[PDB]
């Protein structure tokens, strides 16, 4: 089944927004260096019917999160995340640090050049969540 | 460098991945006017701002050096000699980046080193000398 | 035949003003480089 | 802080009456940047409504 | 005036009931309040009469609602006709008018009359002083307007979306720009510019009021989540002179007042269309007389157009009937290559249905691979069949298209009932060997489980005349599944278990349409299956949690019949499943969990689910002879220990209310929970003794 | 009206023959669609072609792999099956056979009902006509045999070149789009004459033509070398009309024959117009006296791109006499020509406008509107036809906007600039009308409106990466509008007895002279700081940006730093400010440290930093100077403490900026292994508020710094992060805490201290985040088949790798 229910899989996250009593933010908004803090998107609720995605060499589950501004953010749960994730995320951090030099130069700003890194935020040192929309493919 | 371990080198025959299928997707006009020119202007924009490449690449190389000496179990080489390893690798990476965005004093086509690189990354005499998991046909 | 069919509208236009005059009157060499050279000589 | 002063109020018209221009048989085969025009805007130096230029087939009897 | 007031106050109900027969008598009341020295007095009498008549403004017929709306319109025009003479008659019961319209539209039968009244009140004023007592209502009004603006994902759309976006913009304010509650206006501004060409000249004006005096620092992060939609709808309004220049030169003035700010927030396009099921080709062979062989061309070049023809109630009926015939042509072409049946299908169906009750069916093993699925084309064909089936369901909402739609729907439903037995027979490939890898499967087809996405679509749809067709569809597949299986196993292997799980999943969705579809499916399910005590007692915990989640999660502006029907269904289900329990200490696995989920929710933030849990604890202590304090013997600590641990000072208000209400219900019970909660009483009395400023 | 329409179409169908070739030749050659020319007639054309079909009851899809049939699926019960033998006494047995007989007649689909039910979809929606034509026409083109394709493609050119298509110009769904799209799906006739495709741009058809013109670049159509170059000409002109310049430069230097053309086009794409201009001159010289024929298309490229580079470099005195040498509206494009009057030669511009303001463009219409505005300006009680010329210009620009594609192209940016120009024309009308009634010396009563509109103009300027022609056009026409008010306040100067003569032209010079320095044009950035001497007084803000930009001019091209040294070192009189001398002194520090100088540059930075202690650029440059002195030695010398102190001072009041490289320098210079505690003193004696929010982006490099020794000054930063921004640290803290907890002292002690500070302050937040993370960690664990799948995949890639 390509679409499995969240309240069957994890009933705490389908019941989250009732027993939540503060403003949690969407994780991974501090990695993208957006100067202030007031316009960050707060998690409204977890959507039901999460997706089971079979890849080429593995498979994972994609859970969707409704934001407080009406937007839906999809994340991929890599449950056996391989232990070279810290080197990956440090390269992601390094190449996201260069995106501000690539917007003050006029020639890279006319052509709208940015580096487009993925936002992967680790939860435990076994599981990380990565941003993953549908209509992402590999070659 | 009196030590010898970290170098940050590339093993592949091709300088990057520009396979036949990607090159037929991008085309001829966009490979000449969009691919190479953006690849030139990125490296031009990174060496302009008066050593920001140095400041980022220093600690982001140093963590890689520490992980390199901690993966293999010899973490005892902790000294300013490690800072010499870091500065050597940083100068190597900065030299290879500034090689792309250098326009000559003589009149020469900008994106010429980049065009020679894409000439050496798409030739079948280089793509055949790589592994089959690279999929050089695709 | 075919080569004369595939070039029916291939008529060159020097400039917008000449195109304007050509469409207006129907209803009613390296001189540039030489000019730039002689103007650089005159200064 | 939150508010700035009053902008100049530009009064748009209420009963303007312009003419829709007739199409023109324009011709521009220059392939250079600025399209054989003084400036390179290429949207400001192009007529509004155009049509196809006159041509003729092979008059080879 | 002092005698005319008591004459008209004693006579106004009789004048009103005379207005419901001869409607010209409105010209009486108009002539009392359009030109008088005693116009504020009659405006006060009329407003105090209409304040009482407002509660039944929704639940009356067309004539009475028309008369009441005209009296309200006259009473509002009397205000802006005499501004310096008393408009102070309107400023009391003005916020009560807004609030009671929003509250009474919940339980109303025709709930759009209240928002038409709010629109008339907003269009009657603007340019006055009493918009400062109204500024204490703006956040509640704008949250109730945006959460009614986008929650109509199945919007009725006569003017419903237009009405809500007309209400959300064009709210009055004495200040030039309205409030810090401007991000509430950004989502209706996109709809006002984009989709309704009669709202456009309103919304453009709102943009100018934000662009002219907002400092361009405070305003730019506000329009940031909507700047691509705003600029893309603004660029559609840049059209020449046959299009209206009064709303094109507005856009030119806006984009000229923004220097580089009209183009500094646009990136390369992230909205490239990727050829969905309304864009793909389903190719068949056609015999053309000028050709030697048949030629393959697509049967679906006009599917999106025919769907837009069928959904619109302003086209012809010839065009609508031909569109329906086209969609059923494409659907029956997709259904044709499974509509052939073998010569011995009856004995094969009987063999395959009594072969389910056997254990250890031997599987012949073979070693050969099957081709893969090609998920994109499978998903497009699956969604295409789903859209065509949903339009067959929608076609029953139209007169003179209903009879053949119902006949074709009956044929399709008892076709899918006969095709479900193949899925049942192939689900025994998941058994008979805990890890078999050498078996044979038919490769990849539309698995006849897409009636599990069409019948919950028909129940969640915004026309009730197709929700009736959805429940008739469920009754028909119940009859056919009980026919071809038998009642003892149609509740464990046919559609009836599977689709029932779908109904529980409709209770967890994020809009009130799907919750109504879920409680509709649950009510027809528990009206069908009551003769057997294995299904409703096996599925009791999940059904109770679904009907409880309808009570917890439902927005306040959703209609009242959702939570009322959910409460009635929960009480009826607990009356059914707790009828056989006679032992006072009888709980094995699932009665313990049902009582746990009930009594752990007496301390909720929502008062509806608190009162529903109290009522359900009362109707299962009057059903069987068990005290309420015997029902809470095992799960009382899971209710009390979260309350006694948190000190009731850092919690928000709705949780303090829930904890205090749960402890009040526990203390009102006979002789239980007397132990050492003095610290909570001391902290609550010291939290209520002080001021709240 | 359905009855008469159906009767007309059925007698037109019965008149023709039932062959597809005859009906295709009827809809292309024979029928004259000039009367139905506003309506999509392809509808009617489809109704003729669908007349040639057969009514076949065996219509069946072959592409869908449809739903599960009961034929083979009741044979998927392999050997354990007690087959029942003729049980026929039920209600099931008649229901099944009645359903079989029902579904037999229901799924017999003829071609007739599909065809004639699709026909009436065409009369409501014109997008079923588009899709139906694009699916049908490449299939019925196969009926046209060989030795007849030439006449068919010639009839296609005759159909597309008809003059009655102008009744569908103002539409997004023309028949030309619906027909060119079906041309593009054929690849046999998909070469039409291809200057027709570039001229079928009177319609929209942009990408329907780019598809056709790019499917000849990748076709073996090499019959001529003059078909290919004309194809490339039409493609480059479509790229120019869409302002897609990168594809223009790529296609040009893929097709060019000279090498200096390639070098000049590359320098022109980058934005170096001096070297590109020199290379175009070299390529023009070698064609006069060479052995190459230059193809008559590179020659125009050399001429026009020379003119464009000379326009960007602002050599208007050359181009004025170049446009005097030949009849051209390059002469009109010196609207800014080092001009202060525009009135002594008013007639010489009116005749040049009026001779060319037929077949009008938005630019020449803008020139006509500016002439009317100047007529209202220099002669009060003017015309107020400016309110009419602006409106006809707005309507012309709207026709040009609808002629472009729907989605935003780079060509729309100039239309947006034209909208801003018309709105500034109307505001200049208001300014001049207020300027004509202040003749009674009513100053400080109507000057407030002028100040408000000028303040609105100061904040309304283009983006800094926009074209320098856009910036130059806005600057020149604002200089015209300022010259009018400076001329009209000129009689009212001595009758006042600072003053209301503004001359804030310097602002729109300085803001221009800044942005050209952003565009790497230093020659015009020096040359624009010479039109500032029109008034000999030293102003509080003209001298500020003037001296700052002139000192920033001489910062690169290191044979020029002495020219920045000698201009600041002799200027000691204050130009209305005590902050300008501090930046002067630290610029002396930059210029002295750029050459090899050890102590005097340190003295220059010291005297730059003692005066105010409020310029963070001086602290940042002193830190850079100390790092440049550090780079010739190992980093363990206590001289680095001065560097980290100037860096920490350079991040405290340099806030809301790019300060993260200073934080990188702090994190790298702190990590030295000095035994003397001077660096910890230099960190811990910093008097100022540390930028806690900008330390978030190095939270991993802080959290791995606790494991490294000589780092407990990282703890103050992490504590100030955890008490103010608690959601940034939480996931990283739990991840590295459960990393260090399973490998088991200051690392875990510091991690438990940070976790305790994050748990006491904000306890509800930590509780909810830990419950969320724990539920994801326990419930999203993969099943058995997914683990087996990933195990077999890693085994298979290792087997094929070994």
């Amino acid at each position: 089944s390509k679409k499995e229910n969240l309240e069957v899989l994890c009933p705490h996250l389908s019941n989250f927004h009732h027993q939540k009593f503060e403003d949690i933010e969407i994780p991974g908004q501090y990695l993208l260096n957006k100067d202030n803090n007031v316009h960050f998107i707060k998690i409204a609720r977890f959507l039901p019917t999460v997706d089971f995605v079979r890849g080429t060499h593995s498979s994972y589950r994609r859970l969707m999160i409704r934001g407080h501004d009406g937007s839906v953010h999809s994340f991929a749960v890599q449950y056996p995340a391989v232990r070279h994730s810290r080197r990956e995320e440090r390269m992601f951090q390094l190449y996201r640090l260069f995106n501000k030099s690539l917007s003050k130069n006029v020639e890279t700003r006319r052509r709208s050049i940015q580096f487009n890194l993925p936002i992967a935020i680790p939860l435990s040192p076994q599981v990380r969540i990565m941003n993953d929309s549908v209509s992402f493919t590999t070659l | 460098l009196p030590p010898d371990s970290p170098i940050f080198h590339n093993n592949e025959p091709v300088p990057f991945r520009l396979t036949p299928n990607i090159q037929s997707l991008i085309g001829d006009s966009a490979l000449e006017g969009i691919f190479a020119v953006n690849l030139f202007t990125i490296s031009r924009a990174l060496i302009e701002p008066d050593n920001e490449l140095n400041t980022y690449l220093a600690l982001f190389i140093r963590d890689e050096i520490i992980s390199w000496f901690s993966n293999l179990h010899r973490p005892i080489i902790e000294n300013p000699q490690l800072r010499e390893m870091v500065q050597t690798n940083v100068d190597l990476i900065i030299r290879k980046v500034a090689q792309l965005g250098h326009l000559n004093s003589t009149p020469t086509v900008t994106t010429q080193f980049i065009l020679d690189c894409i000439g050496s990354a798409v030739s079948p005499r280089n793509l055949a000398r790589t592994d089959v998991n690279f999929m050089p046909w695709f | 035949n075919y080569e004369q069919l595939m070039l029916i509208m291939n008529e060159r236009t020097t400039t917008i003003t000449n195109s304007t005059f050509a469409v207006s009157l129907t209803k009613n060499q390296f001189s540039r480089l030489k000019f730039i050279e002689q103007w650089r000589i005159n200064k | 802080a939150i508010f700035k002063q009053t902008e100049p109020a530009i009064p748009i018209s209420e009963n303007i009456s312009t003419k829709t221009p007739a199409p023109v048989a324009y011709r521009s085969n220059r392939p250079t940047i600025t399209g054989g025009s003084a400036m390179n805007a290429s949207a400001l130096n192009t007529p509004a409504t155009t049509k196809l230029p006159p041509y003729e087939m092979d008059t080879q009897r | 005036n002092a005698t005319f007031n008591e004459i008209i106050e004693q006579e106004l109900p009789f004048v009103y009931e005379r207005m419901l027969e001869d409607s010209g008598l409105l010209h009486v009341a108009q002539s009392f309040l359009t030109s008088e020295i005693t116009s504020p007095n009659f405006a006060g009498i009329l407003l105090r009469f209409l304040k009482g008549k407002l509660k039944d403004l929704g639940n009356v017929d067309f004539n009475t609602s028309n008369v009441l709306i005209r009296l309200f319109k006259l009473s509002f025009m009397s205000v802006n006709l005499f501004p310096n003479i008393n408009e102070v008659v309107l400023l009391p019961h003005l916020n009560d008018l807004i609030l009671n319209s929003l509250k009474y539209s919940t339980t109303a039968e025709e709930p759009l009359v209240y928002f038409y009244l709010i629109r008339t009140l907003f269009r009657s004023i603007g340019g006055g002083r009493f918009e400062n007592l109204y500024r204490s209502i703006k956040p509640i009004l704008q949250v109730l307007l945006q959460s009614l603006n986008q929650m109509i994902l199945t919007a009725r759309l006569p003017h419903e979306r237009e009405l809500y976006v007309e209400l959300c913009i064009t709210v009055p304010v004495r200040l030039s720009v309205l409030a810090p509650y401007l991000p509430f206006l950004m989502k209706p501004l996109v709809f006002a510019l984009q989709q309704y060409p009669d709202l456009v000249s309103q919304g453009l004006r709102t943009l100018e009021l934000c662009i002219d005096n907002l400092t361009a620092e405070y305003f730019d992060p506000i329009i940031e989540p909507v700047i691509d939609d705003v600029s893309k709808a603004l660029f559609n309004l840049l059209q020449p002179q046959p299009f209206n220049h009064a709303i094109s030169h507005n856009v030119v003035r806006i984009l000229g007042k923004l220097g580089g700010r009209n183009r500094q927030f646009l990136k390369p396009p992230t909205d490239l269309t990727e050829k969905t099921e309304l864009d793909i080709d389903a190719i068949a062979d056609f015999k053309i007389n000028g050709m030697p062989e048949d030629v393959p061309l697509s049967v679906t070049p006009g599917i999106q157009s025919a769907l837009n023809i069928l959904q619109s109630y302003k086209s012809d009926i010839h065009y609508r009937k031909s569109a329906y015939k086209y969609l059923t042509c494409v659907l029956l072409l997709m259904t044709k290559s499974s509509a052939e049946f073998p010569t011995n299908y009856t004995e094969l169906l009987k063999t395959a249905v009594n072969s389910i009750k056997l254990e250890r069916i031997g599987i012949e093993k073979n070693f050969d691979l099957e081709p893969t699925v090609n998920k994109r084309d499978y998903s497009n064909q699956e969604n295409l069949f789903l859209r065509l089936l949903e339009s067959v369901f929608y076609a029953t909402s139209i007169k003179e298209l209903k009879d053949d739609a119902m006949d074709l729907l009956n044929n399709l439903l008892d076709h899918f009932c006969l095709l479900q037995v193949n899925t049942t027979l192939l689900n025994k490939r998941n058994y008979n060997g805990t890890f078999n890898i050498d078996l044979k499967n038919p490769n990849f087809m539309l698995d006849s489980s897409l009636i599990l996405d069409a019948i919950p679509f028909a129940l969640s749809y915004y026309i009730p005349e197709v929700r009736e067709v959805g429940v008739l569809a469920y009754k028909r597949i119940y009859e056919k599944s009980c026919l071809i299986y038998g009642e003892e196993l149609a509740l464990s292997h046919s559609f009836i278990p599977e689709l029932a799980k779908q109904f529980i999943h409709l209770c967890y969705d994020e809009t009130y349409y799907n919750k109504r579809g879920g409680v509709l499916g649950i009510k027809v399910l528990i009206d069908n299956v009551k003769s057997s005590s294995v299904f409703l007692k096996k599925y009791q915990y999940n059904l109770a949690n679904g009907l409880l989640f309808v009570l917890k999660d439902t927005q306040s502006e959703a209609p009242s019949a959702i939570t009322d029907s959910a409460e009635k269904l929960l009480i009826d289900l607990l009356s059914i499943t707790f009828a056989d329990v006679k032992e006072e200490d009888l709980g094995n696995k699932v009665l313990e969990n049902t009582l746990t989920d009930i009594v752990c929710e007496l301390s909720n933030a929502n008062p509806k689910v608190r009162n529903a849990c109290q009522k359900s604890l009362h109707t299962i202590s009057n059903l069987t002879g068990i005290p309420i304090v015997k029902l809470m013997d095992h799960s009382k600590q899971f209710l009390l220990s979260p309350i006694f641990a948190k000190p009731l000072r850092a919690l928000p208000f709705t949780m303090q209310i829930g904890n205090v209400d749960a402890i009040t219900f526990c203390l009102s019970l006979p002789n239980t929970f007397l132990t050492f909660n003095e610290e909570l009483f001391r902290l609550l009395q010291e939290s209520i003794v002080l001021a709240d400023a | 009206d359905i009855g008469i329409r159906k009767r007309f179409m059925t007698i037109l169908d019965n008149s023709l023959e039932r062959d597809i070739k005859e009906r295709l030749y009827y809809v292309i050659r024979d029928q004259n669609w000039e009367f139905i020319a506003d309506y999509p007639w392809l509808n009617q054309a489809l109704q003729l072609l669908y007349g040639s079909f057969n009514r076949e009851k065996e219509l069946s899809l072959k592409n869908i792999y449809c739903l599960s049939p009961p034929s083979i699926l009741q044979e998927y019960l392999p050997e354990n099956a007690e087959m029942v033998t003729e049980v026929n006494d039920l209600e099931l047995s008649n229901f099944v056979k009645g359903h079989i007989a029902s579904m037999q007649g229901l799924c017999r689909i003829i071609s007739s009902d599909f065809i004639d039910s699709l026909i009436e979809i065409f009369y409501q929606d014109p997008k079923a006509i588009h899709r139906a034509w694009v699916t049908l026409f490449p299939q019925v083109y196969k009926s046209i045999p060989k030795n007849e394709k030439y006449g068919f493609v010639r009839s296609i050119i005759t159909l597309l070149s008809k003059p009655y298509h102008t009744r569908q110009i103002s539409s997004r769904t023309n028949v030309i789009n619906m027909l060119l799209d079906s041309i593009s799906k054929i690849e046999s006739l998909e070469l039409p004459p291809h200057l027709v495709k570039y001229l079928a741009i009177s319609y929209n058809a942009w990408y329907q033509s780019i598809n056709i013109l790019e499917s000849i670049q990748s076709n073996t159509s090499i019959d001529n070398t003059k078909i290919i170059e004309a194809n490339e000409d039409a493609l480059l002109e479509l790229y120019v009309n869409l302002q897609e310049e990168d594809m223009f430069y790529g296609l040009w230097r893929r097709r060019a024959k000279y090498t200096e053309t390639n070098i000049g086009l590359s320098y022109e794409q980058i934005g170096l117009w001096d070297k590109a201009q020199q290379l175009y001159e070299v390529a023009q010289v070698k064609a006069r006296s060479g052995a190459l024929p230059y193809s008559q298309s590179e020659y125009a490229l050399w001429e026009d791109n020379w003119i464009q580079c000379a326009e960007k470099l602002q050599h208007w005195d050359v181009l004025t006499e170049l446009a005097k040498h030949e009849g051209f509206t390059d002469l009109l494009l010196e609207c800014g020509w080092r001009v202060a009057d525009w009135n002594s030669d008013r007639d010489a511009l009116e005749q040049s406008v009026k001779s060319v303001m037929d077949v009008p463009t938005p630019r020449r219409q803008m020139f006509k509107t500016f002439l009317a505005l100047q007529n209202f300006a220099e002669s009060r009680k003017g015309d107020q036809e400016v309110r009419k010329l602006c409106d006809e210009g707005i309507q012309l620009s709207l026709i040009k906007w609808v002629s472009l594609p729907i989605r935003y192209t780079p060509a729309h940016k100039w239309l947006l600039h034209g909208f801003q120009q018309y709105m500034e024309f109307l505001e200049a009308t208001q300014i001049y009308a207020n300027l004509h009634t202040t003749t009674v010396q009513n100053l400080d009563s109507k000057a407030q409106e002028i100040k408000r509109i000028l303040q609105a103009w100061r904040d309304r300027l283009p983006n800094t990466w926009d074209d320098v022609n856009m910036w130059n056009d806005l600057v020149t026409w604002r200089q015209h509008a300022f010259q009018v008010i400076n001329n009209a306040y000129l009689p009212l100067i001595p009758a006042l007895q600072a003053y209301r003569g503004y001359h804030e032209i310097a602002w729109v010079i300085n803001r221009f002279a800044h942005v050209a320095r952003k565009h790497n044009m230093p020659d015009v950035c020096i040359s624009q700081l010479a039109r500032i001497y029109t008034l000999p007084n030293i102003e509080i803000q003209e001298a500020f940006l003037k001296l700052r930009e002139q000192a920033k001019c001489h910062y690169q091209n290191m044979n020029e730093l002495t020219t920045g040294l000698d201009v600041i070192s002799n200027t000691n009189l204050v130009y209305f400010g005590t902050v300008q001398k501090a930046e002067f002194f630290t610029l002396k520090g930059m210029f002295l440290s750029k050459l090899r100088a050890y102590e005097e540059a340190n003295q220059a930075f010291a005297t730059a930093v003692q005066i105010d202690l409020n310029l963070a650029k001086a602290w940042a440059q002193w830190g850079f100077f100390n790092d440049r002195r550090l780079s010739e030695e190992p980093n363990n010398i206590s001289f680095a403490s001065n560097a980290i102190s100037c860096y920490l001072q350079a991040a405290g009041l340099y806030k809301n900026s790019k300060i993260r490289e200073l934080l990188c320098r702090i994190l790298w210079l702190i990590s030295i292994d000095d035994a003397s505690g001077m660096l910890t003193n230099a960190f811990d004696s910093f008097r100022g508020e540390i930028p806690v929010w900008y330390w978030i982006t190095f939270i991993p490099q802080l959290l791995t710094s606790l494991s490294h020794k000589e780092a407990n000054m990282v703890r103050h930063i992490l504590i100030r992060i955890a008490k103010s921004y608690p959601q940034a640290l939480h996931f990283q803290l739990r991840t590295t805490k459960e990393d260090f907890a399973v490998i088991q002292r200051q690392p875990w002690e510091y991690l438990q201290e940070l976790n305790n500070i994050l748990k006491t302050a904000y306890p509800l937040l930590a509780l909810s985040l830990e419950s969320l993370v724990a539920q994801i960690n326990d419930r999203f664990k993969s099943t058995t088949d997914e683990d087996l799948f990933r195990l077999i995949n890693v085994l298979l890639i290792d087997g094929t790798l070994n």
